[PDB]
RNA sequence: UCCCCCGUGCCCAUAGCGGCGUGGAACCACCCGUUCCCAUUCCGAACACGGAAGUGAAACGCGCCAGCGCCGAUGGUACUGGGCGGGCGACCGCCUGGGAGAGUAGGUCGGUGCGGGGG
RNA sequence: UCGAUCAACGGAUAAAAGUUACCCCGGGGAUAACAGGCUGAUCUCCCCCGAGCGUCCACAGCGGCGGGGAGGUUUGGCACC
RNA sequence: UCGCCUCCUAAAAGGUAACGGAGGCGCCCAAAGGUCCCCUCAGGCGGGACGGAAAUCCGCCGGAGAGCGCAAGGGUAGAAG
RNA sequence: GUGCGUAAUAGCUCACUGGUCGAGUGGCGCCGCGCCGAAAAUGAUCGGGGCUUAAGCCCAGCGCCGAAGCUGCGGGUCUGG
RNA sequence: GGUGGAGCCUGGGAGUGAGGGCGCGAGCGAUAACGUCCGCGUCCGAGCGCGGGAACAACCGAGACCGCCAGCUAAGGCCCC
């Protein structure tokens, strides 16, 4: 015997995003390389860092990416070029 | 019975029981107490009965302290149905004890009185206990 | 007040071999049951599904009502 | 009360334990030095003392120093402790929490009653010198319902707390009656 | 808090900072990623003239003029509260233009 | 420069990747062989990894 | 070098809150006016201009205090890469590396570049 | 640049519903119904606790709330020959 | 039930299944857009004709609990408001 | 007022004290190994026989046995040199 | 560091797209299933070749070119079979 049962109003779900860091401290990188994939500013520009409409970080010149965590004011990613 | 009047959620994830009790060890309330000494989920049933038990057992007497509550739900599905097609329906809260839990105190009681009361409480639940008194119990800082 | 409640205490209940129709199951399954009433002479059957557990409780939905009626 | 009390070289934690030792740690606000002290005396000596009463610590030094004990942690599953933190003194005030008795009878026990001695073990700041025993509070005036609190005590001279006054130190509270049964 | 700091919009280099007082008006031509001031011009604190806005036009072009002997071209122009008006440095000099 | 000469004893089978990669870098193929090698930092790293299945000698 | 004050930056609460004092010679503020530039969904409060009698009262600066806040060991535990054991299970133990979060001692009412004005 | 609930949303035709106990072929124990098997919620039986019933009097006979097991005859779960 | 978005499951990179847990989208805005210039909330407590327990005033206190068109999350007053 | 006992008393008795005896004692609390709880369907059994200061269990030690694993000797083939 | 049936690039030919057990981490389930879904790993699959486990794909030991009436070991064993 075959009791019948229902069902549930869930089971949805949006696609992965692969949002995160790109590129970390110390690693070369070239204009325009995407940097940083975020949905807030969980990561602010530095020194010679875009940021587009979705918040993402980019490479301005050609540099090494360094991290900076500054407190209060929040955490920055700088490409230092080879100057 | 023994569930909480409001949760964000209804069911919740079923979870594990790593020995350890974290917290709740010590007595700080009552002077003698109940500590659960093997891992398990406690029914509000079971809590429930083993309450009722010590006020019966040392009818208008002393203060009781229950120290866990069942805040976490149980599942179960329908009979003679088969899997799938979503999670059960809750059927009551159960509270998680872990070793060395410290699940009843009591209070304004005879040692005689106390004693007597907690093994009966222990008789109505899941698992094994030992009963103590107080002394380095005491964490006031 | 208004209260009855009837403890499976004093209950009998059984559970025979499906009638009528069915298949190779109606001959193989205890779907069937009786649940007997004895400080009364009451007994109510139910062969309405094909399940014994849905039957022994829609048995009972109807015990309770001639009782409360006798 | 006394105890003896030996240097640690800081080896085998969770072995120096099991031998016998307990183990443990003693500072203030100079130096802090790590040592090993057996349950047996201990025990003994700790429940009967607690954390009001100071003690003696006679190391291969002889050195005896004057503590009370800050911090002794449990082992969870099976009571029983794993470690000890030793205040040592001096003339240096500090606090501690001095026991409490409390002679009396409530009117909350005639028709059904018992006393919930909250806090009973109260804070206090004072120096060496300062550090008395049995502070007895009263009682004899704590009716069914309503009940006594805060530092409305009596802290004899140089007993500068460290409470509001409002930490309900204790309370009564009524019986547990057969009289219940519910539902709906 | 008057806050502001729309300065902060110093995307660039080489902050020419303004100061208005009740009594003069500083002016500093410094240069962050190195936290130092390379040029400087006070109003009274240098001495001159006793009118408040005249006086900081010629403590304009004497901090421009001390800038370019030192290859100082081009700037960009700060004071946070400012409120640019007035005490207006419309001085000759300095490529920051403004 | 004071080396080391592991011993393979016991088998990999049933172990880790990695652990038997490490048997690799170190140069051990079959069971009861042994192998001179530098002291480096390097090369303890993977005697390390699988010290559960080799006999080290310090010579 | 060293002091005091004014601009700016870096550290991003050991910088804070709240108490208690100090400072007007210079700086600075508040002040004096609203002709003028410029201003109010209404206000010269705010912005802005011209000033210069008075005050350091408000604000701000500098000191001291730990009540609140913030910081925070040393020990010992939790947990755990990897290796290995006991049970019949839920689970429990050892070895070898790593190692918190609470809590205790205790710390703190700041540190510091650069440029100006005053001894 | 416009016309898609081509919404079964990578979208078969521009255009399409049922029935078969009158049935048929190719396949499957990749998958149901019997029986077995694993499981034992359900089921049957037995035990721990001692509120309370038994005039008195916890077990002569009973056992509130709750707790632990056995068996593998029931109803199921699973889908292993 | 079928496509898309948010959270969790997801085991601290990314990704990760089930007729697992729980909600949204199939629009909207010529100002809700660009830029320049100003301004800073929600609440709490007092004081105020109509006047709730928040209409609008005043005053201390209030580092973000408001707001950000709509679900959720991330972000945000040194503004995205 | 401990238990028995009464219809409530009575009656027996004890915590308790004298007491000849003239010595080890009652307690509670951990630990190692066992006992009960323990009933299923064709003939039983730990694999069998058979094991008890063990042929069981815990803790130390040395020696042997034991694979197609590793050596020794011979041979083939494939790669690299 | 690392010369490995390592890697990288271009191209010829593929099979596979029913997996399974076990350990650890979760969900679903009843902290049921030789259950079911993912994750890390392993082994069987294709190592039903070999030793141990009474017998037994995946548990312990171990990767079988062939030959030997030679030697040392692994897990597991050393009262008799
Ligand atoms: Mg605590
Ligand atoms: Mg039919
Ligand atoms: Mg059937
Ligand atoms: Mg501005
Ligand atoms: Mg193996
Ligand atoms: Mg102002
Ligand atoms: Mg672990
Ligand atoms: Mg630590
Ligand atoms: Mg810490
Ligand atoms: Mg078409
Ligand atoms: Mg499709
Ligand atoms: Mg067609
Ligand atoms: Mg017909
Ligand atoms: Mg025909
Ligand atoms: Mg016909
Ligand atoms: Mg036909
Ligand atoms: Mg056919
Ligand atoms: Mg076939
Ligand atoms: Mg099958
Ligand atoms: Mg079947
Ligand atoms: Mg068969
Ligand atoms: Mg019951
Ligand atoms: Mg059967
Ligand atoms: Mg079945
Ligand atoms: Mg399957
Ligand atoms: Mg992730
Ligand atoms: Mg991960
Ligand atoms: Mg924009
Ligand atoms: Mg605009
Ligand atoms: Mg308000
Ligand atoms: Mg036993
Ligand atoms: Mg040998
Ligand atoms: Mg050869
Ligand atoms: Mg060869
Ligand atoms: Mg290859
Ligand atoms: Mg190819
Ligand atoms: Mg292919
Ligand atoms: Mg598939
Ligand atoms: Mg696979
Ligand atoms: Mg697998
Ligand atoms: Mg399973
Ligand atoms: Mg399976
Ligand atoms: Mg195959
Ligand atoms: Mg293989
Ligand atoms: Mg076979
Ligand atoms: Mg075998
Ligand atoms: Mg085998
Ligand atoms: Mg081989
Ligand atoms: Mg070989
Ligand atoms: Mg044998
Ligand atoms: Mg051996």
């Amino acid at each position: 015997h075959k009791k019948g049962l229902g069902s549930t109003r869930n089971g949805r779900d949006s696609q992965a995003k692969r949002l995160g860091v790109k590129r970390y401290e110390g690693q070369v990188v070239r204009a325009g390389n995407i940097l940083v994939r975020q949905r807030g500013t969980r990561f602010k520009p530095g020194k010679n860092v875009g940021m587009g409409r979705d918040f993402t970080l980019f490479a301005l010149v050609d540099g090494v990416v360094e991290f900076q965590d500054r407190g209060r004011l929040g955490r920055y990613v700088h490409v230092r070029p080879l100057a | 019975m023994l569930m909480p009047r409001r949760m964000k959620y209804r069911k919740q994830q079923r979870g594990r029981l790593k020995g350890a009790t974290k917290g709740g060890d010590y007595v700080a309330f009552g002077d003698y107490g109940l500590v659960a000494l093997e891992p398990a989920w406690i029914t509000a049933q079971q809590i429930e009965a083993a309450r009722v038990a010590m006020v019966r057992h040392f009818r208008r007497g002393g203060k009781i302290f229950i120290r866990i509550f069942p805040d976490k739900p149980y599942t179960k599905k329908p009979l003679e149905v088969r899997m799938g097609k979503g999670k059960g329906n809750v059927e009551g809260y159960v509270a998680v004890v872990k070793p060395g839990r410290v699940m009843f105190e009591v209070a304004g009681v005879t040692e005689e009185q106390a004693m007597e009361a907690l093994r009966i409480a222990g008789h109505k639940l899941p698992i094994k206990t030992k009963i103590v008194r107080r002394d380095a119990y005491d964490e006031a800082q | 007040e208004v209260e009855v409640v009837l403890k499976p205490e004093e209950l009998r209940i059984d559970v025979m071999r499906a009638s009528g129709p069915g298949g190779q199951g109606v001959n193989t399954t205890d779907s069937a049951v009786r649940v007997v009433h004895l400080p009364t002479g009451i007994t109510v059957t139910c062969q309405t599904t094909r399940s014994q557990i849905k039957n022994k409780e829609l048995a009972l939905k109807i015990l309770k009502a001639r009782l409360y009626e006798l | 009360y006394r105890l003896k009390a030996y240097y640690r070289e800081g080896e085998k934690p969770s072995a120096l334990r099991r031998a016998g030792k307990l183990p443990g740690v003693m500072y203030n606000r100079h130096l802090n030095r790590k040592v090993y002290v057996d349950l047996v005396e201990f025990d003994k000596v700790f429940r009967q003392a607690s954390i009001h009463h100071v003690i003696v610590l006679e190391l291969p030094d002889g050195q005896s120093l004057p503590t009370l004990v800050r911090q002794v942690n449990l082992d969870k599953r099976r009571r029983r402790p794993e470690h000890v933190d030793f205040f040592v003194l001096s003339d240096e005030p500090v606090e501690m929490y001095v026991p409490l008795r409390f002679v009396g009878t409530p009117a909350g026990v005639r028709a059904g009653g018992v006393l919930q001695e909250i806090h009973r073990d109260i804070l206090v700041k004072v120096s060496p010198r300062n550090i008395p025993e049995f502070i007895e509070v009263d009682v004899s005036g704590l009716e069914i319902g309503d009940s006594l609190h805060a530092s409305d005590l009596k802290l004899p001279p140089g007993v500068e707390l460290a409470v509001s006054p409002e930490e309900t130190i204790a309370a009564v509270v009524p019986p547990e009656d057969v009289e219940k049964l519910a539902e709906e | 808090k008057f806050r502001v700091r729309n300065r902060i919009k110093r995307t660039g280099r080489l902050r020419l900072s303004v100061f208005r007082s009740l009594k003069h008006i500083y002016a500093q031509i410094i240069d962050d990623e190195k936290g130092v001031t390379l040029v400087s011009a006070s109003s009274l604190a240098l001495k001159l003239k006793g009118n408040k806005t005249e006086v900081a036009r010629q403590v304009g072009r004497a901090l421009a003029e001390k800038a370019l002997a030192l290859g100082i071209k081009q700037v960009a122009f700060d004071r946070g509260p400012y409120k640019y008006h007035g005490r207006v440095k419309a001085l000759a000099e300095g490529a920051r233009e403004g | 420069m004071p080396r080391l000469k592991v011993k393979l004893v016991k088998s990999p089978i049933g172990y880790p990747k990695d652990q038997k990669a490490a048997l690799k870098a170190l140069g051990l193929r079959r069971l009861q062989q042994e192998r001179v090698l530098e002291d480096t930092p390097a090369i303890r790293g993977n005697v390390e990894k699988v010290a559960h299945l080799v006999r080290v000698e310090v010579v």
